[PDB]
RNA sequence: CGGAAGAUCAAGGGUUCCAGUCCAACGUUAAUCGGGGCUGGGUGAGUCGACCCCUAAGGCGAGGCCGAAAGGCGUAGUCGAUGGGAAAUUGGUUAAUAUUCCAAUACUUGUUUAUAGUGCGAUGGAGGGACGGAGAAGGUUAUGUCAGCCUGGCGUUGGUUGUCCAGGUGAAAGGAUGUAGGCUUACAGUUUAGGCAAAUCCGGACUGUAGGCUGAGAUCUGAUAGCAAGGAAGUGGCAAAUACCAUGCUUCCAGGAAAAGCUUCUAAGGCUAUAAACGAAUCGUACCCUAAACCGACACAGGUGAUCAGGUAGAGAAUACCAAGGCGCUUGAGAGAACUCUGCUGAAGGAACUAGGCAAAAUGGUACCGUAACUUCGGGAGAAGGUACGCUGUUGAUGGUGAUAGGUCUCCUUGAGCUUUCGACAGUCGCAGAUACCAGGCUGCUGCAACUGUUUAUUAAAAACACAGCACUCUGCAAACACGAAAGUGGACGUAUAGGGUGUGAUGCCUGCCCGGUGCUGGAAGGUUAAUU
């Protein structure tokens, strides 16, 4: 849940932060780990290529199974650990055989239940299954795009989809978008919904927070100079232009989707 | 080889710190080439001074000072010293 | 107050030396350009 | 001067290091002197560092992809320390080197030979190495101080053979031991949807049986060392680090390098003990390094990373005076005008000065008492404002350490000596006791920005920027978006509770009307409309 501090410093009276107690409290099993600098938000010619990254607290990456292609071999919960790569928590698998994987872990999910992938699971949350094997209206999570590529939708904290029907070879789901879409049928998608259902509500509270987790500031582009953004420009406040990108691109409203191979999986999308 | 050996030793040092070792620890300090060894100067001692053995070889590069002369800055060849400890 | 040149002579040598030169077209033409006049410092 | 202006380095420099000699030039003067000229000397390593093995960021990159050419990218790899990986300390010695030489005592790692036993072997598997921030309680030591001991001294002036004065005096690494601490059930057997194949090794599942690892410091040994007047001492108390135990422990979220060395397992196809002898290459080592030797054109009041860290006061690495050590900053001598700079004191008045209390003056410590509006209940607040403070004597309470005794790096009671923190009473001196240095001035109204932060290097530090928070909008993943010529990248090994763009800018109360214009989104009845034909 949340938990608000005490206003005893101006750095602490907004601070709302995200409590699990539930969560495992050392460090993440050894072997499913990977080192992982920062880049700056840097690509390979050395360029900012996407800004206001830079900086943060080192992080491992840990290698979470999308995939879930140990089918019909039973593994039980051996802890929820947190992840600092995502928002969701990672449930740390033990398959019967022994083998040992990080998943991504549903809300409904515990340690020392048992988890299935594979067709014939149980419909219990964390279970992997294909699509045509989920009944409709459940609440599904993980959502896969390619067959055997592994889970692309539906995988941040509090992430969820509405498996509204089919139509032949093709699943009808509706995303938190807004977005009714078509996906093959013989995808995965794993029951239940994701776990840290509380994460949007959290505030961090102050500049030095935001600093914590590689986010740099942001300049406004009206506190610019005409020469580094079409914003800048003006004797005192002004906007004088349409709202727009710093390469000229507008911001209140222009669309920008150039597929035309994806245009038709995509049933519509929700006017509010 | 044994071509390569008479090569070995440039000269002995003639110093206050040379002679003071001499006379205490019997220790002889020669020039040597700048490539040799602390093996080849042990067997380049022990084959042309006949009769002693060689305990330790000390070697070390000391470089040349620059010594100008008339209008041109010139500098001395650096070159390689060893103190050599034979017998009692 | 703190000046401009700081010197480092693995960064000298890492930037301007023999096998930063030689290892890309335009540096060895640097170094051509200074055979040609005949200089007597190449590289740093 | 002495948390350096003393020492050890790294970087950088390169002989500036030491000696002899010279004084033209250089040195802001002179110079017999010098970092100057000239001539010689000087840097000694298996253990310090580099090299070497290993890898990070990042480079280069058989084949590969992309590109008029040049070239760009990239896999396997191969490089790349600022990080990981073997090991010695004390003392003496030179004019100049010292963990290098010498003495003593150690340690690490190889080669060869021999004696035995005997399944060895990886670029692969598994362990390990291997790591964050903060905080706390201890135990220590380095070190200090007093004492003891040894050697000297009896003081130009009252006294000083004593409870007097001065100087000196404490050996390390290593090996035994295994303490204060910290962690912690152990073995055997059966078996196997796993560790890309294999595995006796890991991982997983079952059945019986019931102190160990690490670790500062102390102690013993090392240990008849060395060290002054010509042949001496060298062991007890107390205090005590930011260093060690400790990569520990406890906590929190912002969730905390890699790879190799090392231990084990096998795949294709020598090894372990015992010793004996022999070896451990090469490069650096001088000297400066809060500087006259580096970066600043200068022997320039600037800048320059790390390490060591004495005494008396003191919370202290502040500050004052000193120690070791090092200096007096390469023009002096006079005089004692105006005027300038930097200070000290100032009658009476006390902001009348001035754009403006600019500057100056003032406040300043600890303990206790006491403290308003308002408030987001945290604060405001050290609000404001008061009282005490030195020394001497007596006396009460108390923490620590613990000799001597009574019941084996042990435990309990008593507690000598030393030491800690608090009181009370009495007296006493001065103008003055937080006496020096050091060390808040404080209130009332009001605009602005929520706050910590950032910025015009070198005239602007702010109300400007950022900021947590709010909103709109885009984006369904080969995402939008951005770099690029493309390949390839970032976004992101992320996935709409996410990512981008834009505006606004904590919080409280809130955020009205206008879609005519220009954008944006949706629609297509009609009009017009390109190449082409």
């Amino acid at each position: 849940p949340i938990v608000k501090a005490k206003p005893t410093s101006p750095g602490r009276r907004f601070v709302e932060k995200v409590v699990h107690p539930h969560l495992y409290k050392g460090r993440p099993f050894a072997a499913l780990l990977e080192s992982k600098s920062k880049t700056g938000g840097r690509n390979n010619n050395g360029r900012i290529t996407t800004r206001h990254i830079g900086g943060g607290h080192k992080q491992h990456y840990r290698i979470i199974d999308f995939k879930r292609t140990k089918d019909n071999i039973p593994a039980t919960v051996e802890r929820i650990e947190y992840d600092p790569n995502r928002t969701a928590h990672i449930a740390l698998l033990k398959y019967a055989d022994g083998e040992r994987r990080y998943i991504i872990a549903a809300k409904k999910q515990a340690v020392g239940d048992t988890v299935m992938s594979g067709e014939a699971s149980p419909i219990r949350p964390g279970n992997c299954l294909p699509l045509k094997n989920i009944p409709l209206g459940t609440v599904i999570h993980n959502i896969e795009l390619k067959i055997g590529k592994g889970a692309q939708m539906a995988r941040a904290a509090g992430a969820s989809v509405q498996l509204l029907g089919r139509d032949g070879i093709y699943a009808i789901l509706r995303l938190r978008s807004g977005e009714t879409r078509r996906v093959h049928v013989n995808c995965r998608a794993v029951i239940g919904e994701v776990s840290n259902t509380e994460n949007n509500l959290k505030s961090l509270g102050k500049a030095g927070a935001s600093r914590w987790r590689g986010i740099r500031p942001s300049v406004r582009g009206v506190a610019m100079n005409p020469v580094d953004h079409p914003h800048g420009g003006g004797e005192g406040r002004n906007k004088g232009r349409h709202p727009t990108s710093p390469w000229g691109q507008k911001s209140k409203g222009l669309k920008t989707r150039h597929n035309k191979r994806t245009d038709s999986m995509i049933i519509r999308r929700a006017k509010k | 080889n044994n071509a390569r050996l008479y090569q070995v030793l440039r000269g002995p040092v003639f110093s206050e710190k040379s002679q003071m070792l001499g006379d205490s620890l019997g220790v002889q300090v020669f020039k040597i080439d700048s490539k040799a060894t602390k093996l080849e100067v042990k067997k380049a001692v022990e084959l042309m001074f006949e009769g002693v053995e060689v305990l330790k070889v000390n070697t070390l590069n000391v470089k040349g000072k620059t010594k100008r002369f008339g209008k041109n800055i010139g500098r001395r060849n650096d070159y390689k010293k060893a103190y050599v400890t034979l017998k009692a | 107050m703190k000046r401009t040149f700081q010197p480092s002579v693995i960064k000298r040598k890492r930037t301007h030396g023999f096998r930063a030169r030689m290892a890309t077209k335009k540096g060895r033409q640097v170094l051509a350009r200074r055979r040609a006049k005949g200089r007597h410092r190449l590289t740093v």
